[PDB]
């Protein structure tokens, strides 16, 4: 997966999306839909779907929602206040946590100002807490801005890594785009019928 | 959880060296600077902040330089401190604190170590000598009279005196130990009791010295 | 460099009062628009590690009820606890921040209502066991008493004794807010046996004139 402070961003495009294989997979620990309840996804069409991916702690999945606060939603990944998509999350302790501590999953814990929604910040400047110029060196009130989850397999739930995917359906002003599949039927040759082609 | 665990309440001789430990928990460890402070008997504090999660250059307080060394381990996040060439007036208590920060600027120290003891002095260890201070008319006034136990000349600071195996809690007051020029401590614990009850009931001071294994019960009775 | 001189000391005042602890040196407003301050207030219970109180100078108490309440400016400020209550008896230090070290000193106890009260005094001669060992401790006890500013004058045969005594004093009592004091006079057996009257003269605000408790070496 991708870090939490530099999430990924895949722009799903024109295709045939089947959110039912997602919705009923029962492997997801969290499947919340906000703009639109889940069962009506396979019956609507938008312009673009974006999918963002990252990895967080177990008990920070409640900050991936419109209108929250905390070190994740403040400055790592902010969701607008009229979100439309759905948020999916599942535990991944066996893949991402390794004995001795997996120190490759970082997050940002200091920033000047909270993020704008869907804004991204991969800089690595020394956070200047004190008026004293940091000059680019560490010290009191001059802190490196990135910390690392040290994940370990013997962690209580709520400290084990969860993988998160945020689908965001957007509708600019194009002519059309991706929509859900559509079943059909057979042919009843010789039988006054009510049809839709 | 947010904790700090110190260990090593000990005694040294002058012209020596000591290492002191602070164990942390409930945090990422390498993310908040460890700061130690001195504290004498009823005094202020000092020792400027220093050391950092990663590597950390480490600082100092500029009158403690050379003798001071700061070493930690990324095996569990346990900061230490090595002092050297002790001069028998650096005997104090020593602390730890996490110095937590928040967006704008860190706000004071997060937690606070449990503290530790370092006692420097060419004494090694000695047991207490006990006398009973009898209730007397010079201590008697009206309805009450005071009697006690004097426990003196011991080095290993933690010492306790109880009254009647912990029975009397009224009027029992142990005074702070005093450090003599000889280098050994001394104290006296006194309790008042109705003057009608000079010798009547039991008043036995139970002296226990925990660094050694001294346990003695002394009865206090009016003067002959 | 920056010295945090705190003026008041031992504010032993009736509970509920409104203490006002001031200190200042060499401002730390700290630019960067973060015009807040730079120093926390602390509380250390006796026989305990310290704790945290108001920080940024900005009333920012954490798990701390409202009576403890700070203030602030550029150089000068105050903690100003309101409606003080039992168990706030501690020592209250300051800070410095970007400075380097720290500095502060304060505390309280009680006051009571009745008169300035007075100590029970008691003098104890040395036990016969100790005179075998070859040394004589002469203890004088001052029991319960608010004004701790008590004076203990030892006299040996009416000669004021200087430089062979030690005192210690107890923490303000949590029940009756009094203080108790023990002074020990230390002599050799030889020097002890050279004089007769051992006296302990206590001066205190609750005494109209000083009280002397005394014994005569060798009189059952
Ligand atoms: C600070 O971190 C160190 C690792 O970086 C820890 O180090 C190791 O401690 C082991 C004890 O738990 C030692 O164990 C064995 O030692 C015996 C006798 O020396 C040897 O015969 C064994 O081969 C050895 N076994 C193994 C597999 O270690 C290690 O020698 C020692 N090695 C290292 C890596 O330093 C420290 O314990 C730790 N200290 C603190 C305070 O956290």
């Amino acid at each position: 997966f991708a870090s939490v402070y530099a999430w990924n961003r895949k722009r799903i495009s024109n295709c045939v999306a089947d959110y039912s294989v997602l919705y009923n997979s029962a492997s997801f620990s969290t499947f919340k839909c906000y703009g639109v309840s889940p069962t009506k996804l396979n019956d609507l069409c938008f312009t673009n779907v974006y999918a963002d991916s990252f990895v967080i702690r177990g008990d920070e999945v409640r900050q991936i929602a419109p209108g929250q606060t905390g070190k994740i939603a403040d400055y790592n990944y902010k969701l607008p206040d009229d979100f439309t998509g759905c948020v999916i999350a599942w535990n991944s302790n066996n893949l991402d946590s390794k004995v001795g501590g997996n120190y490759n999953y970082l997050y940002r814990l200091f920033r000047k100002s909270n993020l704008k929604p869907f804004e991204r910040d991969i800089s690595t400047e020394i956070y200047q807490a004190g008026s004293t110029p940091c000059n680019g060196v560490e010290g009191f009130n001059c802190y490196f801005p990135l910390q690392s989850y040290g994940f370990q397999p013997t962690n209580g739930v709520g400290y084990q890594p969860y993988r998160v995917v945020v689908l965001s359906f957007e509708l600019l002003h194009a002519p059309a785009t991706v929509c859900g599949p559509k079943k059909s039927t057979n042919l009843v040759k010789n039988k006054c019928v009510n049809f839709n082609f | 959880q947010v904790q700090l665990v110190q260990s090593g309440a000990e005694v040294k001789k002058p012209g020596a060296s000591v290492k002191v430990s602070c164990k942390a928990s409930g945090y990422t460890f390498t993310s908040y600077d460890i700061n130690w402070v001195r504290q004498a008997t009823g005094q202020g504090l000092e020792w400027m902040g220093w050391m950092n999660p990663n590597s950390g250059n480490t600082g100092y307080a500029q009158k403690f330089q050379g003798r001071v060394t700061m070493t930690r381990n990324t095996s569990i996040s346990t900061a230490y401190m090595e002092l050297s060439s002790l001069r028998s007036e650096d005997t104090a208590v020593y602390y730890c604190a996490r110095y937590i920060v928040v967006v704008p600027a860190a706000k004071g120290f997060d937690p606070w170590g449990q503290g530790t003891l370092v006692t420097v002095s060419s004494a090694s260890t000695k047991g207490p000598s006990v006398f009973p201070l009898a209730p007397s008319s010079k201590s008697t006034s009206g309805g009450t009279a005071a009697l006690g136990c004097l426990v003196k000349d011991y080095f290993p600071e933690p010492v306790t005196v109880s009254w009647n195996s912990g029975a009397l809690t009224s009027g029992v007051h142990t005074f702070p130990a005093v450090l003599q020029s000889s280098g050994l401590y001394s104290l006296s614990s006194v309790v008042t009791v109705p003057s009608s009850s000079l010798g009547t009931q039991t008043y036995i001071c139970n002296v226990n010295h925990k660094p050694s294994n001294t346990k003695v019960d002394k009865k206090v009775e009016p003067k002959s | 460099d920056i010295v945090m001189t705190q003026s008041p000391d031992s504010l032993a005042v009736s509970l509920g009062e409104r203490a006002t602890i001031n200190c200042k040196s060499s401002q730390s407003v700290l630019y960067s628009s973060n015009n807040k301050n730079y120093l926390a207030w602390y509380q250390q219970k006796p026989g305990q590690p310290p704790k945290l109180l108001i920080y940024w100078a900005s009333t920012r108490e954490s798990g701390v009820p409202d009576r403890f309440s700070g203030s602030g400016s550029g150089t000068d400020f105050t903690l100003t606890i309101s409606s003080l209550q039992a168990e706030d008896v501690a020592v209250y230090y300051c800070q410095q921040y970007y400075s380097t070290p720290l500095t502060f000193g304060g505390g309280t106890k009680v006051e009571i209502k009745r008169t300035v009260a007075a100590p029970s005094v008691f003098i104890f001669p040395p036990s016969d066991e100790q005179l075998k060992s070859g040394t004589a401790s002469v203890v004088c006890l001052l029991n319960n008493f608010y004004p701790r500013e008590a004076k203990v004058q030892w006299k040996v045969d009416n000669a004021l004794q200087s430089g062979n005594s030690q005192e210690s004093v107890t923490e303000q009592d949590s029940k009756d807010s009094t203080y108790s004091l023990s002074s020990t006079l230390t002599l050799s057996k030889a020097d002890y046996e050279k004089h007769k009257v051992y006296a302990c003269e206590v001066t205190h605000q609750g005494l109209s004139s000083p009280v002397t408790k005394s014994f005569n070496r060798g009189e059952c």
